[PDB]
């Protein structure tokens, strides 16, 4: 279950090792799509499983006529969705620029169906995506604990935590707006909000433990490009009224260079700038000395991220902890013969004779809801909530 | 493509005042922990051991003071010997009359160099018994030669209720299972 | 060969203590029981004597000819151990 | 430190803080932890008094560790030896009604 | 067989002595042609055999007419090859100047055969000379060890090691370009390489707080040096030299240009070529005149009068130390004791007989070779004696 250096460990030594790692100069976290299923999300397998069931007429065309998806992975449910969306967008643009009317109407339906399927699963609260104070509910209990623990473990004079993610939902912002913390995401302004890459070099100071950083590597639901050649961000209640209510309850797709999720429209030099900046900032972080990183919920199916992670182990002062539930299946399938690229990639780094690599597996001991309890609380941290008992009395006064 | 050292630095020497050494630390280090290939180490609290790279030998020192002087930080240490490589292994010598030069780097001590310091000659391994572990870090095991313990007289001292009888029982039992043709009364 | 175990090193002949090659020492909290240990060993070490006044249970300081440099050790437990203890008053007083 | 859901006190004196650490006063809750017994001798514990500096924490002692070897009480005249002897003897007789005292 | 002042000492004392000499202010190494025979090179007496086996017709005219070489020296294979090319070039220049047409062709025909023989014995790789990454092979394993050991035992605020050599092959450059160290040889540029004598007084430093560099003095030239149509000296790469003038020398049979190449010590009469040779000797003489110098000598045959004169005069300083390797001590001792042998043997035995504690001589055949020379030097403690990078590089290459 717990492997360090090729050999096994017990629970207590692993917990002590985790505690020792949080006290270094730089601490970072990378989260995948597996960390949102506890609040209403879905995994990439389920999205394809539902799309294949709901739309069987369009499935044959993608395999036979246009050669965008093969048959073996379609039957096994191991397809990549964002690459498919990018390729479809490129196909549509090329078809539009040469005036081929027959092909132009063929891809609009495909893109509309794919966007409907991916957007319906990104909304974590259904029709309540408009209202306020969504982070007060019980589904976001661990997202608050993660941030609180990861902030409270820093001594004065040290840096602020960094949070990488591959999701495009609004869980972390909702969790942070309730505790009372501010997140830097690269944007500024209210009446016209724009993207400035230099906003990541700033920090707060008191003139008489406030901030954290958030990097999104695949965009977000509230980002879009208008006629002007600048990217804008709005609130959830405004996106719902502007362009989200039509995607779900209507067959609407008429703008091809509008949305910035997921990883689409990379052929435009104004949109790829954001993705490039995010990836470059991710790359520059793990090249610093005295760094520790945690990975949870991320299936190792990306070539570039895997290449970036492996190359950073050449430095003596880089450490990492990886969570992967289905480990025994991969070990048996690679020992017996066969397996996909993810299993080979995880196994080859499991067997290395390095003390900088640690892998934790299990059935439910490697989930997101168990990763938080491995992180400790300070001795003097307040826990007893005795402030809402007074707010209720104030409200009762009327 | 040249890698002279596989370890990271902590500070550098800025002065010598006889047999005491002064070190200023780098700007980034705040959390008292330094990481290397084998793991994490603590390098700031008094009573710890650090090292310097002086040519083809390694000097060993013990931390005594730590104070301010963004403000800077300073360390005072004292040398207790050096580590040498002879044929294919290492040996520890206990002469402390050698000091490093200005600009030399200060590095932490891993668990492999800590083994060499608290170790005996290899040819006496079959004639050795195990007592315990290091108190501060609890990683290294301690051995001693039977022929050098029970050759002259040995003394055990302590207060009541602290572990004299346990040590006596352990030491007497371990010898009989090793040299069955021995007399004990 | 002799092994001497005592809790009052000051109530011994100085010659017997001065003619030993190795020393094991556990906690020792008395000003007149530390002067004997200081006299028995040679000069050149004073920072190792301050620890003896506050050593926890099961810890000892060893220095002599079989050790390269003084070390603070955490001793293992013996199995099976010696006799446990004497009688306990509570058990016999509550056997009604 | 923490053990299961509370706190425990250890009495080793070689661990020191780091530079820049902040200093706080001790609340009456931690004084109760510092002057406590080992969570299992409470059924065989006897109350003797209260601490002198703050007069807020009670003091208990174990009979087995107290009346095992000899005990000594010293002091000048007019300061309260007889009070202590009477209190200890009476509240030991009350707890164990099958005891022998001369 | 180890001698220190006429007395013998054992291996352990010699190793202890070597350890103490490696922590002085100045450390240098001088190498010869015998140190490149383990990589594919040949000694100086293996070239005369080839020349007199392949060209038996010019040898008679080179002895009976112009008196450029003695019969006794030729029969015993004791001819100084690099001391004949300069005289041949002088003869050719005089004949060209005074317009003796019949005498030009004869001297153009013997130089074409001498260069064809000396060049082929210095490639060390045959036709794998224009390729890349030649330092990754197993033949250059000990050069890397020597370079690494020299650099990795210097304390801060100390000088950088110096290397002198009588070779003109590219072994050390290939060894150094694999470890990542930069060597100074007096040239600067990429598109027009030129010789600057003032760049021997330069060093690197870090703008934030590295000390990874050394000096290489080549006393007889190099394969890659030539003088173009102008009066300047340029340097090129191996591939460019092979495509320019080496291929024709090795293959073609009627090729000779003139005062173009700068190896070995050939065109000294020109005042723009000898200026290069003089600087190396001057800086060699300047180095060993320093208070706390220690020098190691290996692979040298002691057949040069000037180097011997320089070394002998430098010993009248109470803080100069020398170590010499010569795996033929007994065969010289007997010959000098009976009647007296050659000049090199006389010089080495006279230097051995000195009653100083500064001179040390080591012999014993294969026990005093280049490979054995490396292990006598100390090994640093913090040097990583393991393999961690290669596994990660192979894992990265395996991906995709
Ligand atoms: N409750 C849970 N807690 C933790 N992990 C879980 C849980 N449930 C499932 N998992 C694990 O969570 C994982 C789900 O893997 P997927 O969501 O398909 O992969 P991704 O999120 O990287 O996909 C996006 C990336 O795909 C491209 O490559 C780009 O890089 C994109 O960023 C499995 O290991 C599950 O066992
Ligand atoms: N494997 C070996 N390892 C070490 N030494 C060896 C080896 N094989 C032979 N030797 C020894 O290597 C030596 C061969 O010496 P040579 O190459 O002929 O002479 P040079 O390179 O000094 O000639 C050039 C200079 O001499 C001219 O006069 C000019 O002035 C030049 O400056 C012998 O001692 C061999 O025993
Ligand atoms: N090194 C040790 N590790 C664990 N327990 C110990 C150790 N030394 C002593 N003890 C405990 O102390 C108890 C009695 O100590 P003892 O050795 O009799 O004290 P004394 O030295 O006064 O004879 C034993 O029951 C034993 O469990
Ligand atoms: N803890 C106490 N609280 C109040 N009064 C005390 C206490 N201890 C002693 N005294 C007073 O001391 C007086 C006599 O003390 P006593 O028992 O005679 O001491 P001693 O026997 O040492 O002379 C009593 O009148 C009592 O009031
Ligand atoms: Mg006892
Ligand atoms: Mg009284």
């Amino acid at each position: 279950s717990i492997y360090q250096g090729g050999n096994k460990l017990n629970e207590d030594d692993f917990r002590s090792h985790v505690y020792s790692l949080c006290q270094l100069d730089n601490v970072g976290v990378l989260l995948g799509a597996g960390a949102s299923v506890g609040c209403g999300g879905k995994t990439m397998k389920d999205v394809w499983k539902s799309f294949k069931q709901n739309y069987p007429e369009l499935l044959g065309a993608l395999i036979d006529k246009y050669l965008l998806v093969s048959q073996i992975d379609s039957d096994n449910n191991l397809v990549n969705v964002e690459l498919l969306i990018d390729e479809a967008t490129k196909f549509l643009s090329v078809a539009k620029t040469r005036r081929c009317e027959d092909e132009e109407e063929e891809f609009r339906k495909i893109l509309s169906s794919l966007y409907k399927e991916v957007t319906k699963a990104a909304l974590l609260t259904g029709e309540q995506f408009r209202e306020k104070n969504q982070g007060k509910k019980d589904a976001f209990k661990y997202h608050k604990e993660l941030i609180s623990k990861l902030i409270s473990n820093r001594q004065p004079g040290q840096s602020a935590p960094a949070i990488f993610t591959t999701n495009y939902d609004l869980a972390l912002e909702w969790a942070a707006e309730d505790l009372g913390i501010q997140l830097f995401n690269g944007f500024s302004g209210l009446h016209t909000r724009q993207f400035y890459p230099q906003n990541f070099d700033l920090a707060f100071r008191n003139v008489n433990h406030y901030h954290a950083y958030l990097y999104k590597l695949h965009g977000s639901l509230t980002w879009y490009q208008n006629d002007s050649l600048t990217v804008n961000e709005v609130s959830a209640s405004q996106a719902y009224d502007e362009y989200i209510n039509d995607i779900i309850n209507k067959d609407d797709f008429y703008r091809g260079q509008h949305l910035i999720y997921p990883g689409a429209n990379k052929y435009s030099h104004t949109i790829g700038f954001v993705y490039g900046e995010m990836f470059r900032r991710f790359g520059e972080f793990i090249s610093k000395p005295q760094t520790a990183l945690f990975i949870n919920g991320f299936g190792f199916g990306d070539y570039h991220i895997n290449r970036i992670i492996l190359g950073a182990l050449l430095n003596p002062s880089f450490h990492v902890v990886i969570y992967y539930p289905e480990l025994k299946e991969a070990i048996t399938k690679v020992s017996k013969g066969g397996g996909s690229e993810a299993e080979k990639a995880i196994v080859t780094l499991k067997n290395m004779a390095f003390n900088q690599v640690t892998v934790v597996g299990g059935g439910s001991k490697a989930y997101f809801n168990s990763f938080v309890e491995h992180l400790p609380y300070p001795v003097l941290f307040p826990r007893d909530n005795i402030v809402d008992e007074l707010v209720e009395a104030i409200a009762n006064l009327s | 493509l040249f890698k002279l050292t596989e370890i990271s630095a902590i500070g550098y020497v800025v002065g010598l005042e006889g047999e005491r050494i002064r070190i200023n630390l780098h700007e980034g280090l705040q959390g008292r922990l330094a990481s290397h290939r084998k793991g994490v180490s603590s390098v700031t609290q008094p009573g710890d051991l650090i090292g310097f790279d002086a040519g083809n030998i390694l000097v060993v020192a013990r931390v005594t003071d730590m104070a301010f002087v963004i403000p800077l930080r300073q360390i005072i240490a004292y040398a207790i010997g050096f580590v040498k490589r002879e044929l294919n292994g290492y040996v520890f010598i206990s002469e402390d009359w050698r000091l490093p030069a200005l600009g030399s780097s200060a590095v932490p001590l891993t668990s492999d160099f800590l083994n060499i310091i608290y170790s005996i000659d290899k040819e006496e391994l079959p004639k050795a018994v195990e007592l315990g572990v290091d108190s501060r870090t609890k990683t290294v095991k301690i051995f001693a030669s039977v022929d050098k313990l029970l050759s002259r007289h040995l003394a055990v001292l302590g207060s009541t209720g602290y572990g004299k009888s346990n040590f006596n029982a352990l030491l007497t039992r371990k010898v009989s299972e090793k040299y069955p043709n021995s007399r004990i009364v | 060969s002799l092994i001497v175990s005592t809790q009052r090193p000051s109530e011994l002949s100085p010659t017997v203590l001065a003619m030993c090659s190795n020393w094991f020492s556990l906690r020792l909290t008395n000003e007149r029981d530390l002067q004997a240990l200081r006299y028995a060993m040679e000069s050149g070490n004073e920072q190792i004597l301050k620890q003896i006044s506050g050593l926890p249970r099961g810890d000892a300081v060893a220095f002599g000819s079989a050790f390269n440099l003084p070390v603070r050790i955490s001793i293992n437990q013996a199995r099976p151990g010696p006799k446990s203890s004497d009688a306990v008053f509570s058990e016999e007083w509550a056997n009604c």
